[PDB]
RNA sequence: AGAACUGGCGAUGCGGGAUGAACCGAACGUAGAGUUAAGGUGCCGGAAUACACGCUCAUCAGACACCACAAAAGGUGUUAGUUCAUCUAGACAGCCGGACGGUGGCCAUGGAAGUCGGAAUCCGCUAAGGAGUGUGUAACAACUCACCGGCCGAAUGAACUA
RNA sequence: CUCUUAAGGUAGCCAAAUGGAUUAACGAGAUUCCCACUGUCCCUAUCUA
RNA sequence: GCAGUCAAGCGUUCAUAGCGACAUUGCUUUUUGAUUCUUCGAUGUCGGCUCUUCCUAUCAUACCGAAGCAGAAUUCGGUAAGCGUUGGAUUGUUCACCCACUAAUAGGGAGUGAGCUGGGUUUAGACCGUCGUGAGACAGGUUAGUUUUACCCUACUGAU
């Protein structure tokens, strides 16, 4: 163990004075204060005496007229939230948190055995965080029940690897991808074969993306969309079993599909192009999106984390009608939706050419900004659920925060020693964790910019995490076979 | 060097080109050592075959960079043109790969010389000499690749016309099957083929002339489709290159006939769409194939689609054939009559 | 080699939080002249760095296109990647690279005789191998023997021109190599320039 | 000249009237050519054609194997497919060098008649904080062509080399002298940097130490290899 | 390489191995006769240009150090074997005839019709005919083979060992 | 226990004319160059004892 | 070279006790001809004038073969040693380099230690450095310094 080196005989001597205090002197002095939105509005000039930081929420709450609490921020050189005042008129930023607090992971539950193979995916339900479905290497998946760390129906069908999962949002139905050719839709309560496999793709299965619900009619189900590595797409019937209409405008594989807002499938692809896809026109393309060098791999959305949960929001609470499920999907969507009262949803990728292209399809096929920053190639991309921040995964061993709206660079993630491969935030928009081809999940403080907790447990590599949307719970899979559990 | 580049060594495949390095220092170094000589002697005999085994290779790739045309710092129509052809970006990695790879080799030669001196047998030594000839024999066999490709430019771009950009040329453009190489053919001496069908030109051809006793070069040139315009094919962007670089008159081709495969109206929209290369030039505009059919024969309303390209505020719309080989004589005059008038205006600046 | 537990084993390793640590101090130090390194630390340093690059390398073409499909007989590569977007910004994206190239002519004219000494049908003489001297290997070859053997090298210079008499190459090669190796320049023949002069060179060399 | 003239030759004036049956007749003798320079060629030039040889026939096998396979009819995520990549030593009981090889003598004086000095001649880790000594004081010299800083290690899991750089020499057979002046040899156990292939023990520390076996005998070629200890 | 034993030489001539410390034979007084050892018998050179059965042609064979090295293999050089196949329901080699229909299969594209490419590689009628082995056209065309068939008539092919 | 970067414009203040060993002269002492001149050489030939 | 991977085969018989050809993947430092000014301890003598001959592993001349070989020039290969292969600068050293002519400035062997020399054998003189209490010796470095045949036999060249 190599050390943080020993304090010197002068070091000491300074150490041993008394000194400082925090003391706060009186405080008042009469400083200008402007309010400022980080969205768009100024609102003008107020003159107090110096105060605590919970006493500016009820100034503002009052003034707007509210009872929203609201995070604070000063000097943007610097960038950086009396305690302001230290550092030498203030600009003082204001922005709303959704309020809340997700807790700092740091326990392991003790690693639960099961199937016999590597761990390729692993998905929490949305509306709980006991139930969690694993795709392994062996050919049966696995439901786990997370509360009392054991499996709850042990699940077969398939005739080879499970490759992608994903739980439909509205919670009635699982989704299992396939290394064969395969979809098996499942029921989580019986887990039973609900009629024959879907069978359509020629080669394997890439990624599952659910149709979301405020699109969805108030009594009819969510269909799934499919991407596969013979490069078409099908939009697969729940009910017929039945594809309406296959798209097949890619040459290459698809490395992602994601069901968008306003109807509009996004397909990330090998072909080096990003083809924007609408539902309307009954398997039609509109723009077909360039800029990479190399292939796209991973696609993320800013609504993506919205879209996922689908009306159940952190307290699993449940709709009782699917016209209140509408209503709650339509709400929890226009919490994030309208930043500026206009549904902007941005687009991004990640690509071999160790950038990011920033894309808002609907507004102009051209794109905005080019984060650029890795040496080796990026892998996953995810944006945080308020769409905010966004940060991607990179086989340098190092994890990039650029901010969402104009896709400017913020900072860099150092920690991992090997590559990493997966992202996920807290629901909260504050942790972060992620996973690497070590041992080790670590997990990120966004706020300080800074490794709040190292967590080692596994004994080799670590393909999959997932956040629970509650922020109890996080899972992880990969190379052991134990699926370990993490939680406060 | 200026202006087509036929003087560049040839290029052996990695198999060959290690083959004749290799052998070449058996051949020509002296062979024969024996254990029972004095150290100093066994030592000098192998660091003589890694040093020229060496030079071997840093010879037959410094040939081939200093041969190559140095595709960047050219001239901004034959830098385009290269890459139109060869793909520049493939072109500058397999150079850049053989000018890292001869940097290799000088280490691989000079750290082994120097572990060499140190060797204390005969069996050391030999030892030391077939691990440096080794690693250099492991660094041209990881040069397959670019070698092949290589070599297959090299043959091409032999192969290409000199142009000259800074001459009087002329352009001979247009859709395809129009007539425009039957003109360049009956203009000049130039052999180029005057087949019924679409792209039998593949590439720029050239031919001169001499009006008033001064060079010229007229360029036939493969020929143009509408389209929208982000993607043609690097056959046709040639064409589209050679009218945006080089200087000169351009002289547009049309065929008003029911012939070509073509409708008329998109010939017009060809050249609005193409009018922007035209802001430097001077312009003609040729009517070929008349004798079956005629310009003053037509339809009023088409007709007017003619007047809608005389709009453009430099042109004139010429009568030609081949049948009557006056009346082609008189449409390299005026081409030319228009062009000096520039030359000259430009001169006397 | 008798069979052992140790081996196998780690024997060094690192704490997470020192990393921590040793990272942030990259950004505050700080050299100061008047200090000199003795010790080094032994740190596991390819972790430490990797700083900050705003700009990325380029992309791996090789990986999409090989080359028998970039050109040849074989050849599948109907269209060019990326292409221009509209013959308006094409004929914009000519005319300045004509006059760019046409800056350069007149530009390495001036720069020059070259060409015109082989038009005129001759070359210029040889060059003296006197100045060469010294350069040479059996010099240079003396030269990293003392700064081999020595503990601090030292550095004299011409104190009429010090900038030109200098030599910079081994500075570069002493810090990469030899750390531990001190270094300190001697400006002499502080007779030969005035007063002013000498104690201006110190100060601009300090 | 300009394109692709002799094509173009070919296809208007054509070939030669005796092209065909010119042509046609070298195959008819390709047959007994081959058989000839078999049964000729000394010396070098009949070597190098047996070895071609062995090789025109090892393809046409895997060829007509090939077809016979074709004629008759791990696991990993998404984002890693489509891709490609006791306590025994694996080297107990190496050679024994003697002290007499390795170490030779140097002579010193105008009649060199004063021995005393000794060259290793075989390669050495020296470390990192070096300097020589003075030319009067040394003795047992160690030149700097011989001083290895990187090794090129390799792992008997995974199937990946990396270029590391040596930290120390902790264990040398044949003797606690070549240790200490830290000669490499054969067999030699060796502490190695291991940071770029990012080893964690459990506990969540990150490895940089790793003990590693040279495999081959870097005098006989230039190249220090080894083995982690795993 | 260091240990253990037994031979040979050193103090030992003689026969043979063209010549020779250690290889094959061999009990040294002086002579005569006979018979042999190892080795030999075209001539040098004493003794069969004996007899018998096979194998080998080397544009610098071999006559041997042998129970090795260059050695493992390259050859349309020759002979003898071994194990599978094919065959008067006509094999092997030749010519002659067929080699077709869904169809110019799908994407790809300036044009690709079996043959610049990428994914599949199926059904029908068959005596047999690949979504095609190659040459060839800008594309088609035409020729070719792989596979059937007629003519001819009895043995032939392949892979190994020596 | 605490601590060391000021000298500024083509020659400076200064100290008992100079700031010097970058020392004149001398040398069968060691070494480099230039002029003159030449059979040293290209390339050797001839003559006398 | 090390560590593997495929597998025509060996292993008395033999798939999966161990070996294992031909192929083949790993880095020894950046994929855009940027520089990359890296010169990193030969503890042993060779180097050159004169003159001859030999090898071929051919640099040039002769005749062939193959290449996008149109010419022109060139590259790669075959037979080939008949016949050629130079002039200078550089010792703060030259195990090399450069520039100039040239059809071309190929590589070697026997060299020419009694034909003649220059460095080094190499002793006595002297100085400087390092080491030694010193006599002295050496991590060095610099300067000064006598071996002189044929008339014998043979060979070679001419001569009776
Ligand atoms: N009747 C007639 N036909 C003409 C005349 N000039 C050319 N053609 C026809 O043009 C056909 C060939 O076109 P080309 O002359 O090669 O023109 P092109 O194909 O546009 O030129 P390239 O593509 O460069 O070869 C021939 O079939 C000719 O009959 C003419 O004056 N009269
Ligand atoms: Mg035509």
């Amino acid at each position: 163990s190599t050390l943080i080196p020993p304090p010197s005989k002068k070091q000491k001597k300074e150490a041993q004075l008394p000194r400082e205090v925090a003391i706060i002197p009186k405080d008042l002095p009469n400083v200008s204060i402007k309010f400022q939105a980080l969205d768009t509005g100024d609102n003008a000039l107020r003159v107090p005496g110096a105060i605590s930081e919970k006493q500016l929420e009820e100034l503002l709450n009052q003034l707007n007229g509210t009872s929203v609490p609201y995070t604070f921020s000063c000097t943007i050189k610097a960038s950086d939230p009396y305690s302001s005042l230290i550092k030498p008129q203030i600009t003082l930023l204001y922005t709303p948190r959704a309020v809340f607090k997700v807790k700092p992971v740091t326990r392991s539950s003790s690693a639960i055995a099961g199937h016999g193979s590597t761990i390729l995916c692993s998905a929490f339900a949305p509306h709980t965080s006991s139930r969690m479905v694993t795709g392994a290497g062996d050919n049966t998946a696995r439901i786990w029940d997370c509360d009392t760390q054991t499996p709850m129906h042990t699940l077969k069908g398939h005739y080879n690897w499970v490759l992608c999962v994903s739980w439909s949002p509205d919670g009635e139905v699982i989704a299992t991808g396939s290394m064969d050719n395969t979809i098996r839709l499942w029921d989580p309560k019986s887990g039973q074969c609900l009629g024959d496999a879907l069978r359509g793709h020629s080669k394997w299965i890439t990624s599952l993306s659910w149709e979301p619900i405020h699109l969805v009619k108030p009594g009819s189900k969510p269909r799934l969309a499919s991407s596969s590595k013979d490069g078409t797409i099908k939009i697969w019937d729940t009910v017929s079993r039945v594809c309406q209409y296959t798209m097949s405008g890619h040459t290459n594989s698809v490395s992602c599909v994601k069901w968008g807002g306003q109807g509009l499938l996004y397909s990330g692809s090998h072909d080096r192009t990003v083809r924007v896809w609408d539902i309307n026109s009954q398997g039609r393309c509109i723009n077909i999106l360039k800029s990479h060098a190399h292939w796209v791999n991973h696609l993320s959305l800013s609504t993506d984390y919205a879209l996922r949960i689908g009306a159940f929001d952190h307290t699993g609470k449940k709709p009782s009608t699917p016209e209140e499920a509408q209503k709650k999907a339509l709400e929890n969507y226009e919490k994030i939706c309208k930043k500026n009262g206009n549904s902007e949803e941005m687009m991004v990728t990640a690509s071999d050419d160790y950038t990011m292209f920033l894309w808002n399809p609907l507004k102009s096929t051209k794109p905005i900004a080019r984060m650029t920053g890795h040496q080796k190639l990026v892998n996953h991309v995810a944006f945080s659920p308020d769409g905010r921040y966004i940060v991607s995964a990179s086989f340098d061993n190092s994890i990039k925060l650029w901010d969402g709206r104009d896709g400017k660079f913020i900072s860099t993630f150092r920690g991992h020693v090997a590559s990493v491969y997966q992202v996920a935030w807290s629901s909260d928009c504050r942790l972060l964790v992620s996973c690497s081809k070590d041992t080790t999940l670590k997990v990120w403080d966004v706020r300080t910019r800074k490794l709040s907790v190292d967590l080692p447990g596994h004994k080799d590599e670590v393909y999959t995490v997932d956040w629970s949307v509650d922020g109890k719970r996080v899972c992880s899979g990969g190379k052991d076979k134990m699926v370990r559990l993490w939680t406060h | 060097m200026q202006l087509s580049w036929k003087d560049i060594p040839t290029v052996a495949p990695a198999n060959d080109l290690l083959d004749i390095v290799l052998n070449r220092t058996q051949r020509k170094t002296p062979t024969v050592i024996r254990p029972g000589f004095k150290i100093t002697r066994i030592r000098a005999f192998y660091m003589r075959k890694v040093k020229y085994t060496g030079e071997g290779f840093v010879e037959k790739f410094e040939d081939i960079l200093k041969g190559f045309p140095n595709i960047n710092d050219v001239h901004p129509f034959h830098r385009d043109l290269m890459d139109t052809l060869y793909e520049k970006n493939h072109y500058k990695i397999s150079l850049a790969a053989i000018s890292r790879a001869k940097s290799l080799v000088e280490q691989v030669a000079r750290d082994y010389v120097r572990l060499l001196k140190f060797g204390q047998s005969l069996f050391q030594c030999k030892q030391l000499k077939r691990a440096a000839l080794g690693r250099m024999a492991t660094i041209v066999k990881k040069l397959r690749d670019p070698l092949a490709y290589l070599e297959q430019v090299r043959q091409h771009i032999g192969r290409l016309p000199s142009i000259d950009p800074n001459t009087r040329t002329l352009l001979i453009c247009g859709y395809p099957n129009v007539g425009k190489s039957s003109f360049l053919r009956c203009i000049t001496k130039s052999d180029v083929d005057v087949q019924p069908y679409a792209f039998t030109t593949k590439s720029l051809y050239v031919g001169h002339f001499d009006y008033k006793y001064l060079r010229f070069q007229a360029i036939d040139t493969p020929g143009i489709l509408d389209r929208p315009t982000e993607e043609m094919n690097n056959i046709e962007m040639q064409s589209i290159y050679a009218i945006a670089h080089l200087r000169s008159c351009v002289l547009y081709f049309m065929d008003l006939s029911e012939q070509c495969g073509f409708t008329i109206e998109a010939q017009v929209k060809l050249f609005h769409s193409i009018k922007p290369l035209f802001a430097n030039k001077s312009v003609m505009v040729v009517i070929n194939k008349t004798d079956i059919i005629r310009p003053e024969d037509l339809d009023e309303e088409r007709a007017q689609l003619l007047e809608s390209v005389k709009e453009v505020p430099g042109v004139e719309i010429m009568t030609s054939s081949c049948q009557l080989e006056e009346n082609v004589m008189e449409v390299r005059n005026k081409a030319c009559e228009k062009l000096l008038a520039s030359r000259i205006e430009n001169k006397l600046k | 080699v008798q069979p052992d537990r140790r081996w196998f084993g780690n024997t060094r390793v690192i704490s997470q939080d020192a990393l921590q640590h040793f990272r942030s101090a990259l950004g505050e130090t700080q050299k100061d002249t008047y200090q000199v390194l003795l010790r080094r630390n032994k740190l596991p340093m390819s972790l430490l760095e990797e700083k900050d690059a705003d700009e990325s390398p380029k992309a791996r073409i090789l990986d999409t296109e090989s080359y028998a499909d970039a050109f040849g007989p074989k050849a599948q590569r109907k269209r060019p990647r990326l292409a221009a977007s509209n013959l308006e910004d094409l004929v914009k994206a000519t005319n300045e690279d004509i006059t760019k190239y046409e800056e350069k002519q007149v530009l390495d004219a001036t720069l020059g005789g070259n060409q015109e000494d082989k038009e005129n049908g001759w070359t210029s003489a040889a060059k003296e191998a006197i100045f060469s001297k010294g350069q040479s290997k059996r010099i240079w070859n003396e030269l990293y023997k003392v700064i081999d053997s020595s503990d601090v090298v030292i550095h004299v210079l011409d104190a009429r021109d010090p900038l030109g008499t200098r030599c910079k190459s081994v500075e570069e090669y002493m810090k990469k190599e030899t750390p531990h190796k001190h270094l300190i320049y001697v400006l002499n023949k502080c007779d030969l320039v005035p007063t002013w002069v000498a104690a201006a060179w110190v100060k601009h060399l300090s | 000249p300009q394109n692709d003239y002799i094509e173009r030759h070919i296809k208007q004036h054509g070939k030669r009237l005796d092209h065909e049956e010119r042509k046609r007749k070298r195959e008819a003798r390709e047959s007994h050519k081959i058989s000839e320079r078999a049964q000729k060629l000394t010396g070098w030039k009949g070597k190098q054609f047996a070895k071609k040889r062995y090789a025109e026939k090892v393809s046409m096998r895997k060829k007509i194997k090939a077809h016979e396979q074709s004629k008759v009819k791990d696991a990993l995520p998404t984002y890693l497919l489509d891709r490609e990549q006791k306590f025994s030593v694996p080297l107990p009981k190496v050679r024994g060098i003697s002290e007499e090889e390795m170490f030779k003598v140097i002579k010193t004086g105008k009649s060199r008649s004063k021995s005393w000095k000794r060259m290793i001649t075989k390669h050495t880790f020296v470390g990192e904080g070096f300097t020589r000594r003075p030319v009067k004081m040394e003795r047992i010299i160690r030149p700097s062509a011989l001083r290895q800083k990187k090794a090129n290690v390799t792992h008997p899991e995974l199937g990946v080399t990396v270029f590391l750089p040596i930290l120390a020499v902790k264990k040398n057979p044949q003797s606690p002298m070549y240790t200490q002046l830290g000669v490499l040899t054969k067999g030699t156990i060796i502490e190695v940097n291991v940071s770029e292939l990012g080893m964690v023990t459990a506990g969540g520390k990150v490895v940089w130490g790793k003990y590693a076996q040279v495999t081959n005998e870097p005098d006989r070629d230039g190249c220090v290899n080894a083995v982690l200890l795993v």
